């Protein structure tokens, strides 16, 4: 199982489709033309996940550029790696979505979907073995909302025996201040739930926390927020993307992180924002939650970490022992050895000792909740529905997509209240 | 004749087979490209090392072994590495996709695609054999392909093979090194669907070798490479038997009639000595009485469980290097005065010892010590019956809350497979404690 | 004697036979087990999904039938 296929859906999905595309590209010695200037074997050991070959020992990203709304296409295009993107897998649409959900999964989007559907086609009949399929995107807006998760489910219906993950970017008041994110949001999540095997739910709350206080900014850019969003995307791919004594891959995750199939949430964190058991410290800590959750209002089903940089493995072993043993009411008893720690040796760029954290906290129901309370001011007086009734919704649709979210919310609580005997 | 095919299958057995069939190299002299000096008869022969490899009229010396995992990036590495002239291409085989940590995967979804094939390529080694004794399957507990490929094949082999004697080495799982959650569930699968069509199975915890490399070879965090050294070298005593003339010599199989008392008892504790470090052995040389004492130190097992709480049913003695009977018996009748082993009632308490003279041998550039004498004991204890109760007990956390359990569903599985092997382990652990209980 | 050396042989063939006859039958018993649960489970999936573009097939003909 090598290749993955990328897909970036709307303007969120395209500009931290963008970073992350020109992170990992720095990270394999990979430049805007496409050759490899690097130095190093193992930046190209497993290039195959994320890049195709063409002549000229060029390396070519397996990428969807994907949106209603064109000049997406041009700023992709004009920014730093834009040459490198294979030029008939932009698919632009004409009109945009204009912030509705249902333009996005029930008429404007499925039109420009067959023309998605042969991109992908394209991409998936030229890989060796296929694992799967990430798309970033936003759940917030219409297209990488809508488009985004009728992609999902059409994906499946091809594929139904490959992975589906997705970096599923949640809304926020404090950074977009459009009225029905709330909505967008839950009808979203009632599809996810259904259609993914594994969601990291990067949350722009969360974002504009940690740049707020951690990193001392009044009021941050959206560039400032993907400067996490691309370090913690680098970090969660590590062990896909370079080789280790580990051997890494999207099932692979998927089978060890998900003890049931529809808590498949994941809270991500990343470190820093130095020395091994303040990495260690740093990473369990609420404030570098790439999520708006607290670890200690939950309990951890699972955790995935990977340090990276020169450092004692030893050492390292010794501190995720610690912060077990120190931390043990914080973790499920019925399921052990819950905790696993990789060590990829190369460091990002920057920094020369990083640690990135994925944990299937039950605390994420905060998440889920918060959404839930946003939604249900809207929907008990009816605000705004003429943009969803007016596509062809019911009204059932937004009543089975909020009680859909209470049970997720709900099953979350039964296995934190759980117990071993 | 008496040949015996090795079959190494998953990562765990891939890499385990390059310690072993490096160091059975380095043992009888074979060079990495197949050549054996030594060897004037060119293109076949009776020898005892006969029994591990087959001659080509080239003068080449193959393994008769055949190593599989269902994807390709360990594999590849036996293609590239040092010895890839010693195997024929045909021996090393691959599929694309892995197991993923998933019994059902290894044993139905992936693994049934590639199984004719595997057995088709077992058959071509078979009918190179004027007299074959059986197999030796090196495989993982914990992971899919090891769990789930292994039973698969074993199953199949009883139809191909019939009865022809089939020993496993099996890796248990060990937090230090564990790679997936759902091990448990893996290894009670595999031990389940295994226990009737394996005749002998030595556990190596990975745990127990883990804590060995720290505290013996002063290792600060083992590698798999520092494990599969080790367990190379345990696992060449063993077979040593089998690759070695001797006059006082004791073929393996003679062991197995003293070790197994009733089919479903057929796990042997193993334990070795001297695990030292060069550092430490120089100006040190270990006598017969210190590694045979080292043999009854519970910190010197492959699995670790407690001896000296539970009962014996059977103790060998297999020794190589500088060692004669005399010493043997001398150092025995110390141990028995002097130490907590109680048999069985129905058991005869006598020690069955083996003795090759070709002493051990070191990979270059490890960190065993090279030592004039070595010894490993194969013991069958109730006491090994704590290793499937610590793993029994894990899988229970889990299976009560069905965490996982839609993976297995998914690939085809029925929870009917799970509780039917959590209550054969349960009879097994009933059996343990049954044949322990004292006679009327 | 020799007729009870002839039933022992007998006996000792017919159980190796019988091993090998129940554990092939077992074996397929399983895999056809398996592969009827496997494409039961992959059938509903696809069934559910298929659901779906139906329930979108009535959403598009109540924006196309409310004008
Ligand atoms: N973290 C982050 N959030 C973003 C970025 N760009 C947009 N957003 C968020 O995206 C949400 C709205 O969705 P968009 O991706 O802009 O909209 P869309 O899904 O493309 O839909 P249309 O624009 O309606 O076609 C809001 O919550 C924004 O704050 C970004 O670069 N980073
Ligand atoms: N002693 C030892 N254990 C190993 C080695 N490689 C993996 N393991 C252990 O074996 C278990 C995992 O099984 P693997 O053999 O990697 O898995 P696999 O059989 O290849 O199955 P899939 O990879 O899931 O198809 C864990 O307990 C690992 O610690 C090795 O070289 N030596
Ligand atoms: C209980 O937790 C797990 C068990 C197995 C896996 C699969 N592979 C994997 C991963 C991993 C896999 C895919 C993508 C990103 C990743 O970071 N990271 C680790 C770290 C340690 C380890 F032992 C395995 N890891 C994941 C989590
Ligand atoms: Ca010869
Ligand atoms: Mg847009
Ligand atoms: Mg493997």
């Amino acid at each position: 199982m090598r290749e993955i296929v990328h897909i970036q859906a709307g303007q969120c999905g395209n500009q931290i489709g963008a970073k992350f595309w020109e992170v990992i590209s720095d990270e394999h010695g990979i430049d805007p033309t496409g050759s490899y200037h690097g130095d190093s074997d193992l930046q190209l050991e497993r290039i195959n996940v994320y890049y195709n070959e063409a002549t000229g020992n060029k390396y070519v990203p397996r990428a969807i550029l994907v949106d209603l709304e064109p000049g997406t296409m041009d700023s992709v295009r004009s920014g730093p790696f834009g040459q490198i993107f294979r030029p008939d897998n932009f698919v632009f649409g004409q009109s945009g979505a204009g912030n509705n959900w249902a333009k996005g999964h029930y008429t404007e989007g499925a039109e420009l979907v067959d023309s998605v559907l042969d991109v992908v086609r394209k991409e998936s009949e030229s890989c060796d073995c296929l694992q799967g399929f990430q798309l970033t995107h936003s759940l917030g807006g219409g297209t990488g909302s809508g488009m985004g998760t009728l992609l999902i489910s059409k994906i499946r219906e091809e594929y139904p025996d490959r992975i589906m993950n997705t970096f599923s970017v949640v809304p926020s008041p404090k950074v977009s201040d459009t009225v029905v994110e709330p909505y967008n949001a839950t009808l979203s999540v009632h599809q996810l739930v259904e259609n993914t095997d594994e969601t990291y739910c990067i949350d722009n709350e969360a974002l504009y926390d940690i740049c707020f206080r951690t990193l001392k900014l009044t009021t941050p850019t959206y560039g400032d927020l993907n400067h996490l969003v691309s370090a913690t995307m680098s970090g969660v791919t590590t062990c896909l993307r370079f080789p280790g004594q580990l051997n890494a891959d999207l099932r692979k995750l998927a089978v060890n992180m998900v003890p049931f199939p529809r808590l498949h949430f994941f809270m991500p964190g990343f470190a820093p924002l130095l020395t091994v058991p303040e990495l260690t410290q740093q990473m369990f800590d609420s404030k570098n939650m790439m999520a708006a959750c607290d670890p200690r209002h939950g309990r951890y089903l699972t955790v995935a970490a990977v340090f990276r940089g020169r450092m004692s493995m030893k050492e390292v072993d010794e501190q995720m022992l610690n912060v077990q043993n120190k931390n043990s009411s914080y973790f499920v008893e019925w399921i052990p050895n819950n905790v696993k720690t990789a060590v990829c040796d190369i460091p990002p760029r920057g920094l020369k000792m990083s640690a990135t954290f994925i944990g299937n906290s039950t605390a994420i129901q905060e998440l889920f909740k918060r959404i839930s309370e946003q939604f249900t001011a809207m929907f008990r007086r009816k605000a705004f529905l003429h943009w969803y009734t007016g596509e062809g919704m019911d009204e059932m649709e937004f009543t089975e997509a909020e009680s859909n979210m209470n049970d997720l919310v709900s099953e979350y609580q039964q296995y934190q209240d759980a117990t071993a005997d | 004749m008496r040949e015996c095919i090795s079959i190494h299958v998953g990562q765990a057995g891939v890499q385990i087979g390059n310690a072993c069939w490096e160091l059975y190299c380095l043992e009888h002299g074979i060079q990495p490209d197949g050549q054996m000096p030594s060897d004037k008869t060119i293109g076949g022969g009776d020898d005892s090392f006969n029994t591990f490899f087959s001659e080509t009229g080239a003068g080449k010396h193959v393994p008769r072994a055949v190593f599989v995992d269902l994807e390709p990036t360990v594999i590849d590495e036996v293609r590239t590495g040092t010895y890839r002239q010693l195997f024929h291409p045909e021996q090393l085989i691959t599929g694309k996709e892995d197991a993923a940590n998933n019994y059902a995967r290894g044993h139905y979804t992936i693994g049934k695609e590639i199984i004719d094939l595997v057995l088709d390529r077992i058959r071509k080694l078979a009918d190179q054999c004027t007299g074959l004794q059986g197999f030796l399957v090196f495989h993982s507990f914990g992971g899919g392909t090891g769990s789930g490929f292994t039973s698969l094949l074993m199953e199949r082999l009883s139809v191909d093979y019939g009865k022809k004697s089939k020993l496993e080495f099996s890796i248990y799982p060990a937090p230090q090194v564990s790679t997936a959650v759902v091990e448990p569930y893996n290894s009670i699968l595999t031990t389940h669907t295994t226990l009737e069509h394996s005749d002998c199975a030595f556990m190596v915890d990975n745990e127990a070798i883990y804590d060995i490399c720290r505290r013996n070879l002063d290792i600060e965090r083992p590698t798999y490479t520092n494990l599969n050294r080790l367990i190379s070298q345990i696992v060449s005593s063993i077979t040593a038997s089998l690759r070695f003339d001797g006059a006082l010599n004791v073929d393996l199989t003679e062991f197995q009639t003293n070790l197994v008392p009733y089919p479903r008892i057929h796990f042997p504790l193993a334990t070795y000595a001297p695990v030292i470090s060069a550092e430490k052995a120089y100006h040190e040389q270990l006598s017969v009485a210190e590694i045979t004492n080292a043999c009854f130190e519970p910190a010197n097992q492959m699995v670790k469980c407690d001896p000296r709480h539970g009962k014996y049913m059977a103790c060998c003695l297999l020794y190589r290097g500088d060692v004669v009977p005399k010493d043997v018996n001398a150092a025995i009748a110390t141990i028995k005065t002097k130490r907590s082993i109680q048999f069985v009632d129905w058991c005869p308490t006598g020690f069955k010892v083996g003795i090759n003279y070709q002493p051990p041998t070191v990979v270059p550039g490890g960190d065993l010590a090279k030592v004039q004498r070595a010894v490993c004991m194969l013991s069958n204890t109730t006491a090994i019956a704590e290793a499937w109760a610590r793993l029994d007990h894990k899988f229970d956390l889990m299976y009560a809350k069905r965490a996982f359990v839609h993976w297995y569903v998914g690939e085809g599985m029925e929870e009917g497979e799970f509780s039917e092997a959590r209550e054969d382990m349960a009879a097994l652990e009933k059996d343990y404690e049954e044949v322990g209980v004292d006679s009327v | 004697k020799r007729e009870h050396e002839r039933e022992v042989i007998q006996k000792a063939i017919e159980e190796n036979n019988n091993f090998i006859k129940m554990a092939k039958e077992k074996l397929a018993q399983k895999m056809e087990s398996n592969k009827e649960n496997r494409e039961a489970h992959l059938a509903a999936m696809l069934e559910r999904l298929q659901e779906k573009d139906k329930h979108a097939e009535e959403v598009r003909k109540n924006k196309e039938l409310k004008e």
